[PDB]
Parts: C-alpha cells; structure tokens; sequence
C-alpha cells in the first residue's frame, strides 16, 4: 500500500517505513528572491 | 528546475558605455539584486563541481535529537507527547512554520548512573481520547488496540516508525488564535497527538530506578513559508515568551565603528 | 527469515556504517608525482653505507663512502642481503624490505668514482655465491672488470634454491643467505705528480625490474 | 649532449661541459587550467618580465664545509620585479628551473649532491633565510631526523668535478591547492651537501665559488593587496 | 538579502534600534569598517546567511553587499566602497584593492569575489584558523556630503547582505 | 601501463664488439641505470608469475592501527583528534607527503584490568567551531546536529566510516610556513578536523574507570611525492624535533671494513 | 550518490562506505627512475 | 544617456547623472602594431593589474580658487603596481581614461572647464608636481602665454553644477615616438579652471570636494633597468 509523507529500500508492507535515498536536487531561484 | 551543481563562471572583459548599468539596483522594490560577478569585474572562466546535496532539507533535518528525558525514581509515568522541550531541536524545527514529515523514534533506557540491569519494560502510545492507565496493574495495560513495545533493558535500543498523524494537512508550530469560541491562546488542537506511558511489567515493586531517553529522527520532510530564527533563550514550553529585561543583542558588540 | 549463527562472530579483525549522509568531498586536482605501486620506490638508486666502521659513529658523514689509495689486495667487502642489518639498512630498498618477509628478484649495484680527473686505474668487482681470500680465488665467481664517464653497474643475479627468499640472520635462517660482495685492485691506483694520492668511491644500490615482495610485516 | 644552452627570457646560460637535464617527476610546468582554477578574479601573467634568470649570492666552498640550503620562493621574495609583484598580491602559482654552477680545475676532486626536497620542514627566523641562504648544522639527518642516504629518492643531479661542473632541475608547481600565498608558505627547498669532501694538493686555486641561478617559468598572480 | 548590523557599538546595547545602520555627516576620512567573513562573530551574526552558516563548517562562493541611502532627496554626494583581501589607513592606500564608486534610484551592489588558496574555506577565529580569513571591507568619502540650506545635515545608511548564485555549504554541525 | 606480473627473463649469449656498452652508465645524470641482466651475463629463459598485488598502496596501507588511548579514571574527556601519536603508524603514513584517502574507525573499550562491565557510553564527533561540552550533563550532549554513537560495553566494538573532510584537496603531514600573517610554525590549518568527546550517559557518577582504544583503518588511498623515511625517535607530537646529542646511525657498525 | 576518495560491495546509500576490492595493478616505470 | 558605468579592471565607477563620453580625437587606445614598433625586445602587458582605477587626492574648491593642474604620468609614477613597474623599465606606452567627479546640491551654482591639453609646457621642481598636483598662479594665460578663451580647441568636457556632476575623457597615447620613457617626459597635462566662480547663500555645505580618478588602458613596457 502507498502511504507516505511525500530509489528507497523498504522491508515492510507499509510505505511510511523506509529510508530516504538520494534527496531531490531542485530549487526555484526567482520565487523567493525576485517575486515582483 | 534542477540545479545539481552551482552555476559556473563565464569569462568577461572590460565594459565602457552609457545606459547599461548592472551595479545600480533598487532595494526599495524588495527584490534581491540579480547582478552577477561578471558584470562588475573581469573574471576568468571557472567551472565548479560543488554539489548541493548536503544543503537539501532532507539531509539537513535527518539527524536524531533528544526530545525529552523521563525518570522513574509508583512504577509508571504518563508523559504527554511534545517536541518543544529542548532548544537544540526547537530552534531547528522552528525556522519553518508548516512541515509535513515522517517521524522515527528511538528509546535509550539506562539507570541514573548508566549501569545496565536485566529488567523488562513496556511502552504504550495512547492516542487522544483513549483511556489513560492510572496504576502499574491497571486494566488499560491489556493493550487490546493500542500499540505496545516490550524490551529488556540489556537489549539494544528499540526503533519504531510513526506515520504522520495529524488531522490537518501538516503540523503547525504556531496558532495565532483560540481553539474555542488567556493561557489558552496559542494552543493548536492539531498538535496534541496523545500521550506516552511506561511501566514495569511485574506486579511487584521494581527495585531499580529507571531513566529513559527518547531521540526522534525525521524523514520525507516537506517545509513551507520559512520564518526568521530565534535569538532569545526560551522561558516556556508552549509560547515564545522571553525575559523582558535582558534583551540579548543578535551581534556581539565592539569598541569603535572605525576599527 | 530463518538464520543460523556461525563460529567467528563478533570477532574484530584488523584486516562500515557512514556517519555523514550527504558529504561531497573536495574535487581532486592534478598533482605531479603520484605513486600507484610501492614497488616503484624500490626501483630507485640510493646511497649505500659501506664504511660502517666503529670510529665513524661520531662522524657519520664519512660513513657514506670508502677510500681508495695507492698500494693486489682488497678494499671493501659486505653481505648482499638487503634484509639483514648492515650496509643495506641505510638504503630505502632495505628499509622497505624490513616491512616484508619474502622477496625475490635480481639486484643492481652501481659505483661512482669521485677522484681527480688525471687519476686512472682498473678495479675488479666480484660477487661470490655461498668469504674469498685473494684475487685468483675470488675471480672464479661472477665478476666485472671496471676501468675509469665513470659509472660501473654491477648486477647481482637471482640464484636461490627456493622461489622466495627470507631475510637472513643467525640460526636456521642462515640457510637463506645470498652471498658476499668484494672488490679488488686489478691495477694500482696511478696518479701523476701534484695531485691527491687518495680518492673516495661512493656506492649506489637499487632493485631490478623483476623485483617482488610479499607477506607484509611490521618492524 | 655535453653542451647545452637555456635562453628563457632576456637572459641566457651556456655551458661547454654539462650533464643532461632532469625534469622533476616528468611534468612540464604549465598554466592553471579552467577545470582546476577556483579563483574568480582574472589573473595576471607578466610573462617575459618575471622569467629573467636571477643569480643569487656566491657561497665559498671550504675543505670542511657542512652544507647549505635555500627556501623557495623566499629567496626571490625580495629581489626584482618578482619581489615587487608578489608583495602586491595574495595568490601565487609558478614553476621553477634551478641551475647550480661550480667549476674547478682538472686536478681538484670532490662531489656534490644537488637535490630538491619538496616541502622541507626543519626541526631542533632561520625558517626563511632569504636570498642569503643559511647553512646546515647536522647534515647527516638534515636537521629533520631523516637519513641523507635516502635523499636520492627526490629529484636530484650529481655534480662531480671529474666530469661535470653544473646541473639543472626543472620542478613544476607542487602544492595541494591550485594557488597559494608567497609570504606564509614555502613550496620546496633545495639541498647542497658535499658527500665527498674537496681535497687538493697545496698550490692550487684555493678560492672555489658556488653559484645558484633560478628563474620562474609560468608565473601567475591574483588578488591586489596594498603592501605586504 | 537581510539587514546587516554594522553599528555594533558598546553604547548601543541598551538601544538596539540604532544598531541597524550607521550615520553619514558633513566632513576624506572613513565611516565604517568590518570583516567580511560570514561565520565569525560580529556584524554578520544578525544576517540569516550567517545564522545558517553557523550550522555548517565549510563554505564557498562569492558574496554580494547592497547599500541603501535614506537621506533627504536634496542631499547628494559620492562615496567609495572598497574590499581589501588579506586594515587600510587612508583612501589612496585603500584604492589599490577592489572598489566601487557610488553616486546618489540609490542602491549600490558591491560584490565580494571568491579568492582563496583553498576550494572550501572554514569559519575564522583566533589561532590557526586565522589562516582562513577572507578580508576587510571599508568605505571612504569620495566627496563631502553636500546638503542645501534648510535640510538635515545628517543621514543614515542601511546595509543589506546576501549570497550569490554560486554559494555552497557542507559539513553540517550543531551550534 | 599495467604490469600484473614482473617482467620475464629472455635468453641471451656471449657478446664481443666495440661501441656498444651497457655496463658503463652515468650516475651523474641522476637516472637509475637501465641495464638488464641479459646485457652482462648469459641467462636462461625464465618465465615468472610473481604477482604484484601485495605491493599495491591499498593493500600496504589497509591495516588498522592504534592511534590513541583514552583513560577515564569528572566522567567525560574531550580529546583532540590527531593521528601522529604513535610511531608504528606515524612512520608508515609519514613516508608520503600528501595523501587522499577514506578513514574507517573502530573503538575498543574495556576496564584497565580488561574486565567487562555492563555500562552505556556515548561518543560525539565535534567539528571545528562546534560547541564543546564541559560537563557530563552539559546542554551540548543533546546532539541536535553532531553525529552520535551509543553502545554498551559488553556489545561488540563499534565500527564507523568517516569520509575525507579536509578543505584542501588532500591532507598534508608537513606545513613549511605560518598560517597567520615560534611554536606556531608547522601547524597546518587543513589538518585540525575537530575534536572527540566521550561520556557516561547517566547523570550520576559512574563507579567504574573507563579505558578506550581507537584503531583507524584506511581505504581508497592515493599518495603523492614520496619522501625519505625517518630514522630517529620522535620527541614531540607536532614537529620532527629530535635529540641533538645521541644521533642514531642508520646502519649498525662493524669492526673492520675488510671483513 | 557518488562520493568517494578515488568491483566493490556496498550496502548503504553513501559511496564512501564500501570495502576496497582487487586493487589496481598499474605502475609507470620511467616517471621516477628516468625522468631526464 | 544620463547614467553610465565603467568597469575597467577590478574597479567600477557608476554615476546616476552624467554627460556623454568624450573620446579625444576619435582614436580608441590600442596596442602598438608590428609595422610601427621599433623595439626589438619582447614587451610586457600586465593587463588586469595595471588597469585598476586609481583615485588621487581631493582638492577643496573655495569661493576664490584659481585652478589646479596635473602632469601625466608623473601622478601615477609613485603609486601602485604601475609605480613599481615603470621604475623598473625604460620604454612606456599606454593610453588614459580620465574621470573627474564633483557633486553639489541643487542650490549651488558654478562651472568648471575640464580640458586635457596635450604636452603642456610651463613658463615664468614644480614641473612634476606628483600625485598631489600643483595650483595655478595666472589662470588667464595658463602660465604659458596662451589665452584660456581658446582652450576649448583641445578635447574637453564641461562640468556645470546645474546639470551634471562628473565628466570623462578617453585620450589615446600621443607622442612622436612609438615608445618613450616615464621619468624624463610627460605625455600631456590636465587643466581644471573655474570659469564661473562658485556662489551660494550662507547656510549650505561649504566644504565641496573635487576628486580625479584615472586608469591606464593599454599599458605596455620594455627594457629592464635596475632601479630608477
């Protein structure tokens, strides 16, 4: 079953019992610095 | 957009002309200046491979920290579940306002002097509204529905995973308002996630004091609307109240501004 | 899932969970002079301390070479095993070989004359497999005739009853010896008038291409 | 192969009797590449001005001398356009070509070991002798606890009065950082130790000079300080 | 971009509201000077960039400093902003290093280039870590602060600090 | 080039002629002679299969060694991280100048007499600039961000892996210069990698002395510019200073040079 | 994620937590012995 | 067109109210061509190091000032890397970009004539004032017997407090010889004379500064002397 807060290793039936892998590398420059 | 590495620096040269000016900006607009280093000084072409994985929120928050300490000098204590009891983690999670994540807990149990003695313990997580045990032999210990953990003291520390159990979309560390139509102010109902209780299994009186340490690990975190950090020591576990006399300066002072 | 414990568990052996989950190391840069194999250092020529006399302890500067004068007798002699204590201890090859137990391969010994330009002569360098008494009885073994460019390169061939030889010492390990190196005057050291009558010769030692080592040990 | 000439910059060195050229670790000096540079400011390459061969003082070899050593680039820190430039900057990267000349008659005898030891550290002011250069006290251990007998593992060239009179070494810039200062660090040092003492019959040219000539190869600089 | 606490004077402890800017008057001398390392205690402590950098050990990238004039409209003048790699004594000896001429829209954006002997720099302090310093920032009067009659003779300048695009951090630590 | 095995020996015969001479060389050029054994003596064709894997730097260095010993006769000690405290490893790693590698650490803890007693310990790695704990109950023990290890004494020795954490490209065992613009000389800032602290978890006073032994293993090593070894006993843990009176000869002396 | 100092068995997400396998067998003869 | 920015070298100059850029005689500064070079030695081009904008001292404008002048390149002879370089060479060729800044309030009045006179010769020590710069005595004849009323024939830019506060001039290297020394000749001089005296009502910013900023454009050098 799929149930998680959000390439990971899981050993159980639930999806919220797993170890996070390589975190996503993505940012939005303009959104915070220049929101005009 | 994906930015695995920081942007490289392009080559440049001198510039002399009218109309174009990257140096001048407008801070009144509230937007940070977009001027690049290539627009003011001559720079060689430098290619960088500095990864930004270490600055991700997941790696920044994925570190277990002490959340509370419990001492058992009647043989049981019912401790309310709260995560704002220590500055070392409170300052970390209080930088954001709303976060949705997944919590992992680890329990370390030892005697006050650190010695280990064979003894069997039981932990129960009591959701809000569930009956609360009142004795070492209370009928609430039958754990018909509530999850339970049993472990000897000499055994390795227990590790469990707790899902995101809030009625709302995400936890909120601040509630500007009242939950009911003065001490009540600031209490968000969406944060009270029940309580915690520990006991010794035997119906007799345990002959050793028990101290438990709880560490919380985080995973699959997602933050929203960052807020400025805190520069004042805490005074209470519920509200950001501070000592109104000794206002600590953010920056250490010096002698003269010219030196 | 069923499992069975096996003997040897919880046994820490000197021959792993990470602590930082997002560390990216500083990028490497091109650095000249990188060593990929420790054997490369052994293939370099270093000075040999032949004159390890008792009186030379207080003045070690004179322990790096031996004198040559006007006399056919011998001038110097030493064992050729790089492991045993002695002249080979000062060489980086011997120092590295102290860290290993078994070694095999041929060795090369190079000499360099340091006398005056007008000086001349012929010297005989001989290597004796398992000590000679004179020139005619020392000439039977492998030898090289040297005349005074001045750099003779004596090669010590690898002859042994076993594929891998161990460091020699007193006792049963005497059976692992390798031989004796000696040098003799082929002709007298002839010098003209108004010139120094004494000259010094330095000794350089290195390892050949077919060298090898195994059984790393701590000294 | 006995004769050679090097004409780097506005200078020229010739020798009618010399050995071969020894390149340290087989890496020709070169400018910093973009993939390795970390500085964001455009560097300066004086080129011809800083590659003029510079001749230091002359050391007098004696019959009982111990040895002499120099620290780089502290020798060049106080001389020429290189001195006036490095005192005005903060980042430095260059190679070096070292030339040592010492000629004697056909009747003298003696040997010298010209060896460049990268990143020389002394032990028990004198750390940076300057253009003059200091002398050694315990040449057997090099005042650092290491045996001189194993000093040949470093790039070196032998100066034997029987055959040659000069030797050359071309060492590239070796340091763990692409750029480095010039007043707080020393890339390497040079060692000159007489293994075979000089001997001669009475009635010869007793005064025997020793001269060291050096020249930067691929000098570059960055940062503009005021005066240091 | 966040506010920088330049005027961290001893007498300003009781009245922190005046610690967020420094005055400019009619006089060529200097007005203010401070170190540019975001990790060391000082003016950079009040910035969110420095506060975050307290949680890490190694950082690299160029920095940007932006100023904003707050004086009267009729006020005018020219000020010189200079950054000195590893303290100046006067204008002519401070002009050698990287500098920006500023004239009174009024928002000058000084950029601090990344020059260091190492790829990653650590937070500076007293001791061996002094070798990891970054430099000194200073400002000088290019021309006197000219004001007409019937106008205030004193003006205040606020300082805003931020990080450039090529910033990075590693080796997370707890402060 | 790849050289899995040492070069074989080719057959040869006698040679008599003029001009060609491999025996004579030129040591003044500083290059080791390239003369092969086939050029001076008649040699049979010998094929060898002696592998050179045992001489690789990785296998030569991949051996755990003692780096320091820690004794706890206040209940905590803050020990600075350094690897030049014992000759057996100092001589090994001091042969090279610059090395980039990956360190693996193992901790062995026992009583002074070697007896094992159930007791719980905590280890923290303090990066440079991080707050340093000053008491067994100091607030710095909350380990909000610093990594922590918890293990009982009776448990098997702990094993952790530490990445390459130097700001420069590689570690340097020598720094000829000063880090600031006499005891200061020789101190490279790129080597101070923070400190190490241990303690007993319990807030009480532990009743047993604690001795810890730390072994460091290496992997993925890469060396540069080898330097001559050291033939003198160490006198200090920072500089190569030596006793200036008893200069130990590299080679043991003998009686007569002719024998 | 790839992060290592430089045919190996790895059990974790990080690349610097692994056991070195058969080391590389490669040397450059001329570079040190004969750099003329 | 009122705003402009010049970012030559590691420096940058910005102005929110300035006139246009005046190029002297319509010739952009450039390096010496091979067809015109007469030197046989390879020249040096420091490039970025010598093109950093240099700010000289500040002159205080008064209600009865006569005028001030500077001699080039004697002003830069004693400052910065340019000073330490020109003192080590014998041949010199570069252009110049001159910037003069003087800002006043909206209520002051007065005019200035910033004009560069090539090859200024004085008449009846003070010939080479240096970085400080000397003042005039008879501004009507410029101490040279020529009328100031015809000084506009030379490249010039007007600084009128009503409209602008700064002016720029880009003058190339003008001399009858491709190369020329730096200690025995002056390529040109700069003139600043207040044609309209400064006037203002009492109760204003009496202190009014005048600042001159200059920077070489295409510097090159040849010859290596010892120290001059």
């Amino acid at each position: 079953n799929s149930n998680s807060a959000s390439t990971t290793i899981n050993y159980y039936k639930d999806a919220y019992a797993a170890s996070a892998g390589r975190q996503d590398m993505s940012q939005d420059p303009k959104k915070f610095t220049d929101p005009v | 957009q994906v930015l695995p590495t920081a942007a490289n620096t392009e080559a440049s040269s001198h510039r002399l002309g009218t109309g174009v000016v990257p140096a001048l900006q407008a801070a009144e607009t509230g937007a940070s200046s977009n001027a690049s280093d290539k627009n003011l000084i001559e720079t060689r072409c430098v290619l960088n491979h500095h990864s930004t994985q270490e600055t991700a929120i997941g790696n920044f928050f994925s570190r277990a920290g002490l959340v509370s300490i419990i001492t058992m000098p009647d043989g049981y204590v019912n401790w309310d579940i709260d995560l704002m009891g220590y500055a070392q983690l409170r300052r970390k999670c209080e930088l954001f306002t709303y976060m949705r994540f997944d919590a992992e807990f680890t329990f370390v149990v030892a005697k006050p002097n650190g010695v280990l003695v064979p003894q069997l313990l039981q932990y129960m997580y009591v959701p809000p509204g569930a009956p609360k045990p009142t004795s070492r032999d209370s009928f609430a210990w039958q754990t018909a529905t509530n999850p339970s953990v049993f472990v000897k003291m000499t055994d390795p520390p227990a590790q469990v995973s707790v899902p995101f159990m809030s009625p709302a979309s995400a936890y909120q560390w601040f509630y500007d308002g009242y939950p009911t139509f003065d001490l009540d102010y600031g209490q968000c109902p969406n944060n009270m996630m029940g309580t915690f209780s520990i006991r010794t299994v035997g119906t007799e009186k345990s002959p050793h004091s028990i101290t438990l340490r709880v560490y919380m690990r985080i995973k699959h975190v997602r933050a929203w609307i960052p807020r400025p950090l805190r520069n004042q020591p805490y005074l209470f576990k519920t509200n950001p109240n501070y000592k109104g006399n000794d206002i600590k300066c953010t920056s250490t002072s010096r002698d003269k501004i010219t030196t | 899932i069923p499992t069975e414990l096996k003997p040897g568990t919880n046994q820490f052996l000197t021959t792993s969970a990470p602590i930082l989950p997002g560390f990216h190391p500083t990028p490497p840069i091109h650095i000249p002079g990188e060593v990929h194999n420790l054997l490369e250092i052994c293939r370099v020529e270093t000075i040999l301390e032949v004159n390890n006399l008792k009186t030379n302890e207080t003045t070690p500067m004179q322990r790096l070479c031996f004198p040559v004068s006007v006399q056919g007798e011998l001038c110097a002699a030493f064992r050729a095993d790089p492991g045993r204590d002695g002249p080979w201890q000062s060489t980086i090859l011997g120092q590295l070989c102290r860290y290993y137990t078994q070694w095999s391969g041929s060795l090369e010994v190079t000499f360099m004359f340091a006398g005056s330009f007008m000086a001349t002569g012929k010297m005989l360098i001989a290597y004796t497999p398992p000590v000679p008494a004179d020139r005619i009885t020392a000439m039977l073994g492998t030898h090289v005739i040297w005349d005074f460019q001045s750099s003779v390169t004596l090669v010590v061939p690898w002859i042994s009853n076993t594929h891998y030889r161990a460091h020699a010492r007193a006792g049963y390990f005497d059976y692992y010896t390798t031989g004796i190196i000696t040098i003799w005057y082929q002709t007298n050291y002839v010098v003209p008038i108004g010139a120094p009558t004494t000259a010094y010769i330095v000794a350089l030692a290195a390892a050949q291409d077919n060298f090898t080592m195994k059984l790393c040990k701590d000294t | 192969d006995r004769v050679a000439q090097l004409t780097i910059g506005n200078s020229t060195i010739t020798t009618q009797e010399a050995a071969n050229i020894v390149i340290a670790y087989g890496e020709w000096p070169e400018y910093c590449p973009d993939t390795d540079a970390t500085a964001v400011d455009k560097p300066t390459r004086p080129d011809v001005s800083v590659n003029r061969f510079f001749t230091l003082d002359t050391k007098s070899w004696a019959k009982d001398s111990k040895g002499w050593y120099w620290k780089f680039p502290d020798v060049l820190t106080e001389v020429g356009v290189f001195g006036q430039n490095a005192q005005f900057h903060y980042l430095y990267r260059s190679g070096f070509c070292v030339h040592v000349q010492c000629n004697a008659s056909k009747f003298h005898q003696g040997a010298l070991l010209v060896a460049v030891l990268p990143e020389y550290v002394l032990g028990t002011a004198t750390t940076q002798p300057g253009q003059v250069g200091a002398v050694l006290t315990h040449p057997y251990v090099l005042d650092a606890g290491i045996p001189l007998s194993q000093l040949t593992v470093c790039p070196h060239q032998w100066i034997n009065l029987r055959t040659n009179n000069c030797a050359t070494i071309i060492v590239p810039y070796m340091n763990t950082v692409p750029f480095d200062s010039a007043l707080n660090h020393c890339n390497f040092g040079l060692l000159v130790i007489p293994v075979v003492p000089l001997d001669f019959n009475a009635g010869a040219t007793s005064e025997i000079p020793i001269t060291v000539t050096i020249a930067p190869m691929c000098a570059e600089f960055a940062g503009l300080r005021q005066a240091v």
